[PDB]
């Protein structure tokens, strides 16, 4: 009677950057849906392809728990069929995404007075990300005609930037911790059931 | 949220026709599209769920197709009890269920030009400090009509309201009343009051006017 | 054969509270999800809230979040909706809908007749009836029922004897928070000098009945 | 050798279409944030659209549904298709590469003018201004033309110092009129020849005119 | 969205003085999301500073920026006559796209300079078309205020001329005015002496440049 490790994902002390988003593979457990069952109004809760009141009555093959950090103006992109720097270059959700997204304002946790430059994001990429693609490459992005060869220069920039979360910023520039729960049902034994 | 767009907003058809209503979603909603009928003053009724599945009790003349963003409700043979509004509703974002603008299937008939009437404010109301000028458009088809107010040949804007009736149960026409509300002071400061009606059944815009005190 | 009957709707001042009910019949109530969907006068449908079959799960739309509370009593087969801090935009007909349950997602297969909830800071006021005199083959004359609250009003002509050519228009909500409509009738111009046209306006909320005689000026 | 050369502006009737180009050199359009910024005559700057290296497009609320930004990697040229143009769309349109946090918007195009009007394009008329009796002055007169602008240079741009090209004035005849003058030493009058180069892209009229004393 | 508001609207300073151009955002954004642009007349804007404080490549040392939150500043020490331009601040924190500021116009003062008055009769190639345009030229003067009075046989011409002033020059910071007197060919021969009076602060007395038709 193992319980699905959801506390380890929501109650984590440190979250990942959006470009290197962390994923916890949860399987063969009993799902105590309660972290999402009754969520307060100050929680952004959007489910796609599945109803939350029905999750206790469904068994899935695997459930994926993706967690990372973005700013408030970018949470609208963590959704199926969305475009933008986060959706295209950091964390993309498919068009037929089956699962829920959870986001809450973490300005009291991830924002320092002198700036919290620890959280990063990808600004430049040659093409868009496929759904559930994770690109941790830090190769100098070529924006011009001459090859970079690992040289930061004109039309040759480092593809990652910092967020600089300061508490005195607006709500759209404050850090939001996002947890994306994917519910997968493939030709396999269903093991993640509810109770 | 996800925006559902329904075209057309209103269509005219007669009994026996084949009516097809369109429904577009701003993003792919898989096959989770639903169709609802609602008569005036009554509750909405479910027709099609999951894009195409027919709800029990609903006649077989209703059907749905489409997947992704484009969806289509089809009535093979329109019946008299099928003249109503039809809403499409997406259920992909289960925590953000959104409906469409609806399509009103009206009874089609020949074009009928409106009978324009204009009424000055009564002397009784003028003793209370308010003037109400009424412009009547009587028994026209279709519902589309433009009503402009002119006071001393000066176009009015922001002081009038319209009201339209449902399709008449005998000739399937509409009637509209536009109410221009002025203070008694502003009413006495002008002479020529007119409303200009633009309709399809009119060769030119018809203007009905009156002169205050005549 | 599925029945849903609402009650509890009425007139309420902004910022006050109101509670709705929804009696379920002829189906296993305690095993289906339940929804609330409202519709503003003349507008489309808007989903409000959902509660699980056992009532342990509650979810609300962003326009009614933290302001409304949905609950249910499975021993009485009734669905509730506690509405606090009501705004003027909450003015709508509130339907309770049963979840179809066959799909992984939500869809409403049966609705209640609906109950009206009007939010306004205007007190009950009787209507003032002013005549619409005909212009000095067919003529038009009517009555103007102006400044009343709340809805509805009933207008007859000649105590019901005259129903042909009568068009009673829907009430419009003026900028003063008071309703106003017009009722008209078209008659042959020959009867203007030989027939008395009387409109019978009735407003039960304020208990005000006004008979007005329309004559040419 | 980093250039952003634009082309394709001119006069277009209201409700018509026009397509702007942004030829790029040494900068690859398909691997950059490329935007279109417009500036109404005498007003500030307005961002209109952007395209990402991944292909994502975004438009301002003032051009949504009417503009379409595209590109062609083989030609290395950014495009902007404009439909349903009106009076407000008259502006000087710029393309520019966006670097966001890592450099803002460094390189800009020279900008092409889009005039939305319902008037005919009339070619200019270039008339000389011969000097009369310390130093002397002469110039050309670019009269009766529509619409803006006209580019006037002297000796194919070889004469920069001392030249004053005046802004156009809207005369009562609906057309424009523009004066361009240059003060030169009186000694090099007969030995140095002066020619003004007047170009009118909307009417496709290029005129070179000789100026010499009577 | 985010609204940007600059101040002041116009700033007139002598060469060598210090300028201070303000800019504020409706929302408290990061200092790395701001940028300043200079636009001289007839040119596209060029980047001066990105990230509020970092100077672009090739921009002189005198252009410096500072500020964070909702209080950003552009300082132009040692103002030069080539700094005559409109300066915009932009923000790219409300992605996608950016939002520009209302713009601060920077005029440049200097010493009074008298204008050089030239007058150009209408060309013969023009008289054959039916119109006759007399042109008067005021070249390199300061300040902008200069009255042009057309005298046709010592009769002041009203409602018959159109003036045109240029932007400040990038080197001498002066203006130049072009008054054009358009009148028909038939009315051109009804009169004889075509003059051009010029009144300016740099003239101890109004200066008139005229000519005679056929001389």
């Amino acid at each position: 009677t193992n319980l699905c490790p959801f506390d380890e994902v929501f109650n984590a002390t440190r979250f990942a950057s959006v470009y290197a988003w962390n994923r916890k593979r949860i399987s063969n457990c009993v799902a105590d849906y309660s972290v999402l069952y009754n969520l307060a109004p100050f929680f952004t809760f959007k489910c796609y392809g599945v109803s939350p009141t029905k999750l206790n009555d469904l068994c899935f093959t695997n459930v994926y728990a993706d967690s990372f950090v973005i700013r408030g103006d970018e949470v609208r992109q963590i959704a199926p069929g969305q475009t933008g720097n986060i959706a295209d270059y950091n964390y993309k959700l498919p068009d037929d995404f089956t699962g829920c997204v959870i986001a809450w304002n973490s300005n009291k946790l991830d924002s320092k007075v002198s700036g919290n430059y620890n959280y990063l994001y990808r600004l430049f990429r040659k093409s868009n990300l496929k759904p559930f693609e994770r690109d941790i490459s830090t190769e100098i992005y070529q924006a011009g005609n001459k090859p970079c060869n690992g040289v930061a220069g004109f039309n040759c920039y480092f593809p990652l930037r910092s967020y600089s979360f300061r508490p005195t910023y607006g709500v759209g520039h404050q850090p939001y911790r996002v947890v994306v729960l994917s519910f997968e049902l493939l030709h396999a034994p269903a093991t993640v059931c509810g109770k | 949220d996800i925006q559902m767009t329904q075209s057309p907003s209103s269509l005219s058809a007669s009994v026996g026709d084949r009516v097809t209503i369109t429904c577009r979603a701003s993003q792919s909603i898989s096959s989770y599209l639903n169709w609802y009928q609602q008569k005036p003053g009554k509750a909405p009724k479910l027709l099609i769920y999951a894009a195409s599945s027919l709800q029990s009790g609903v006649p077989s003349r209703f059907s749905g197709s489409g997947s992704g963003t484009d969806f289509t409700l089809t009535i093979s043979s329109l019946q008299p009890e099928d003249f109503a509004t039809y809403y499409c509703q997406q259920s992909y974002s289960t925590l953000a269920l959104t409906f469409g603008g609806g399509t009103k299937v009206e009874i089609k008939r020949t074009v009928a030009a409106p009978s324009v009437f204009i009424f000055p404010p009564s002397d009784e109301q003028l003793k209370s400090g308010t003037a109400s000028v009424v412009c009547l458009l009587n028994n026209f088809y279709p519902r589309e009509a433009k009503v402009q107010w002119k006071v001393d040949n000066a176009l009015q804007s922001g002081n009038s309201q319209e009201s339209v009736t449902e399709q008449d149960s005998k000739d399937s026409t509409y009637s509209l009343s536009s109410t221009l509300t002025l203070s008694k002071a502003d009413y006495e400061k002008h002479k020529v009051y007119a409303c200009e009606v633009t309709h399809q059944g009119l060769s030119s815009p018809v203007t009905k006017s009156f002169n205050r005190g005549e | 054969e599925v029945q849903l009957v609402e009650s509890g709707g009425g007139v309420v001042q902004p910022g006050r509270s109101l509670r709705l009910s929804c009696a379920a019949s002829a189906f296993t109530f305690s095993s289906y999800d339940m929804h609330w969907v409202r519709q503003a006068p003349g507008k489309g449908l808007e989903w409000v809230a959902v509660i699980s079959y056992d009532g342990s799960n509650k979810y609300y739309a962003d326009s009614v979040k933290g302001r409304f509370t949905i609950s249910r009593d499975n021993s009485k087969n009734t669905l509730y909706l506690q509405m606090n801090s009501l705004r003027a935009e909450d003015t709508a007909v509130y339907y309770c809908a049963k979840d179809g349950g066959k799909l992984w997602v939500y869809y409403f297969d049966y609705w209640g007749q609906g109950t009206l909830v009007t939010v306004s800071s205007a007190s009950t006021k009787g209507p003032s009836v002013f005549p619409l005199a005909p212009s000095s083959g067919t003529a038009a004359l009517g009555c103007l029922v102006k400044d009343y609250f709340p809805e509805p009003v009933t207008v007859s002509w000649n105590s019901g004897a005259l129903t042909s050519g009568v068009h009673t228009f829907p009430a419009v909500l003026q900028s003063s928070g008071l309703y106003s409509l017009s009722s008209v009738v078209t008659v042959p111009s020959s009867s203007l000098g030989t027939q008395t046209y009387i409109c019978n306006v009735n407003h039960k909320p304020s208990n005000t009945k006004v008979d007005k005689k329309v004559e040419p000026k």
